[PDB]
RNA sequence: UUACAGACUUAAGCAGUGGAGCAUGUUAUUUAAUUCGAUAAUCCACGACUAACCUUACCAUAUUUUGAAUAUUAUAAUAAUU
RNA sequence: AAACUCCAUAUAUAUAAUUUUAAUUAUAUAUAAUUUUAUAUUAUUUAUUAAUAUAAAGAAAGGAAUUAAGACAAAUCAUAAUGAUCCUUAUAAUAUGGGUAAUAGACGUGCUAUAAUAAAAUGAUAAUAAAAUUAUAUAAAAUAUAUUUAAUUAUAUUUAAUUAAUAAUAUAAAACAUUUUAAUUUUUAAUAUAUUUUUUUAUUAUAUAUUAAUAUGAAUUAUAAUCUGAAAUUCGAUUAUAUGAAA
């Protein structure tokens, strides 16, 4: 606390270059940290998973000698023929050229 | 043919619905225009420079669009897509989170004491 | 309330034309702080439904658009 | 005693289907996601067809994903009724049933085998 | 419908609720919209472990039309096979 | 089903070159109780018994989880999933702004307060915790401003250490001691006085109003500044000066 300014603020300017440190004796804002802050991108956008994951479209041409069969696709396929037969299947879509 | 959102991205590996959708075209986004956003920022908050770049600066930051925003994620159930009540160490709802809990799916999770 | 030092909160508008024609501004930038350039300058500042015209005084610089378009109706009640 | 032996107990890191620990916990998020998709795909990977009218449907239970320090191990149990070639024969010495197909390219085929797709995955 | 037993209750005790201001939920009413439940015990800081944007499910305006999927059939650009 | 059990607790062994130190600890294994024993008394279905007391031994005193059936066709189609039915240029999809925060009355649940067995300051060789958290971070000390010697509180500047039994969030708080405290003339002051002296006594002055709101209370509101964010107008948080409602 005796130990005048001056000779503080010397050691501290010192201490500063030697460590590869911002020297900001009035504190203006200068933004620094907004340029030491860490990016969080990579994590944030991995969030939902790896986007290149093995699909069952993919295996028809992966495996051609084996003949697989998806039992939740087949599932809807039946469900839309059912209520074409019916007569509640889906409105023709119209054209945007119409 | 028609993508939905201006810049084409990858589908999620598993559940999808649009709200997961539109939050994870956010995440995408945000990871390309981070360094850019960072940049942005920095100039118009350092003092240092002249109040003319620091507001030319500012004015780009509001002309970004709102998939840029940091902000703007919010975290999702990557099993059902709710948004509300969210565990950020599984990614899960609470609902989910206690069926997969006990079914065995949680590295180390058992019930407590 | 903005930090003083961060400066205002400047978005993109069309002032040139309306200060060489005269023509009111259309705007959605309810948050967009007045400046003193827009002081006598005319405004339709969106209210959730309409645009409601508005010209700037010297007492409204520092405020933002929003705070003269309100968003809802008065309450009453069927007494 | 009970719990001392490796024959009287059950390990409670069987408990659980993923048997993992990383100390980088966002990693150990993925991993965990990334064996659910992969149970998921190997549930649509288990029926099979020979023509129109041979269906076989292998009963798959879930994959037991033991992570360790080098290396994945996805162990998993399945039930298969032969109904094609049920015979007191050696015809089936001869040819590869759909089954056996199937279980060959988990990890004997040299060039697509499912082993090699998901070591770039995880 | 009988008897007994059990609690249920009551008592005692401590601090509260019910009164003031504010926070919050609900109702009612209003509103272009005031998203939707739950709503005696067993709703009412409940769903919701955080509504400025996002969240969002509502309203106004503008805009998109096989759209996020699978398959079929064409067309191309590309790499292998032959 | 009970239990067995796991947890807690007590003890033993093992592990730690006791500077990742908390060895007064950490966590693996095992042990222990559903306590036991005698003695007198009182009842009994009197016997190889209960209810009590008494002495003796012991650390021994607490919890957990899960379901068996059935009812409310109780809640949920808004965690996700299914049938039926309806929309398919729209009841699907995207953007900007707005709303979900409106306000007569009513209800539920909370917070703060209405003063003296109770509130406010101050307490640096730093009275005394536990359980958590920190790679989509936790942020030390220091310096600057508010702001005054300094401290305290808030923010800025800077970004030490630690991705952790190591460093940081973080010197726990109440407690306890001293001082102060409206209503209260139970006070304060001027003289004199004392073997109560941080005090006693005496004589003067110390208000009036007043069932009442103060040096209680902190709602409401003005102004300035700050924090997060691209953005704080509808509609966020904090600080300073001023305001000071009901109770
Ligand atoms: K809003
Ligand atoms: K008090
Ligand atoms: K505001
Ligand atoms: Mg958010
Ligand atoms: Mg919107
Ligand atoms: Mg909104
Ligand atoms: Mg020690
Ligand atoms: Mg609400
Ligand atoms: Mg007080
Ligand atoms: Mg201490
Ligand atoms: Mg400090
Ligand atoms: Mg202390
Ligand atoms: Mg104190
Ligand atoms: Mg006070
Ligand atoms: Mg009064």
């Amino acid at each position: 606390m005796n130990v005048p300014k001056a000779r503080l603020l010397k050691v501290a300017e010192l201490s500063a270059k030697i460590f590869d440190q911002n020297f900001n004796p009035s504190g203006i804002r200068t933004g620094s940290k907004i340029l030491n802050e860490r990016l969080k991108g990579p994590s944030v956008a991995s969030y939902y998973g790896n986007p290149d994951i093995l699909k069952f479209r993919h295996l028809k041409t992966l495996y051609p000698d084996i003949e697989f069969v998806d039992l939740e696709e087949q599932y809807r396929l039946s469900m839309v023929e059912a209520k074409k037969r019916r007569g509640k299947g889906a409105p023709k879509k119209m054209k945007k050229d119409a | 043919g028609n993508f939905r959102f201006p810049i084409k991205t990858k589908l999620p590996p598993g559940f999808i619905n649009a709200r997961i959708l539109r939050d994870n075209f956010k995440r995408q986004q945000f990871k390309e225009n981070e360094i850019l956003v960072k940049s942005l920022k920095f100039i118009a908050r350092n003092m240092n420079l002249p109040t003319k770049l620091r507001l030319e600066a500012q004015l780009k930051l509001n002309a970004l669009p709102n998939y840029m925003r940091s902000t703007q994620i919010k975290n999702r159930c990557v099993d059902s897509g709710h948004a509300r009540f969210v565990l950020s160490d599984f990614r899960l709802c609470r609902y989910q989170f206690r069926e997969n809990a006990l079914k065995g799916n949680l590295p180390g999770v058992k019930k407590g004491i | 309330s903005r930090s003083v030092w961060k400066g205002p909160n400047i978005v993109p508008l069309p002032i040139r034309e309306a200060m060489t024609k005269g023509t009111p501004i259309r705007t959605n930038a309810r948050a967009a702080t007045i400046l003193p350039q827009f002081v006598g300058l005319k405004f339709q500042i969106h209210n959730g439904k309409e645009y409601v015209p508005i010209e700037i005084s010297e007492d409204m610089v520092g405020h933002k658009l929003g705070e003269f378009a309100p968003t809802r109706k008065r309450f009453s009640y069927t007494q | 005693g009970n719990i001392n032996n490796k024959l009287q107990h059950l390990n409670n890191m069987n408990n659980w289907n993923t048997q993992i620990y990383n100390y980088n916990k966002n990693m150990e998020i993925m991993n965990t996601m990334n064996d659910k998709l992969i149970n998921k795909l190997l549930y649509k990977m288990m029926t099979l067809k020979l023509n129109n009218m041979n269906i076989n449907k292998i009963i798959m239970s879930k994959t037991i994903n033991q992570h360790s320090l080098n290396k994945l191990n996805i162990k998993f149990y399945y039930y298969n009724n032969d109904i094609n070639n049920n015979n007191n024969n050696n015809n089936n010495n001869y040819y590869m049933n759909m089954m056996n197909k199937l279980m060959n390219i988990m990890n004997n085929n040299m060039n697509n085998n499912l082993c090699n797709i998901l070591s770039y995955y995880y």
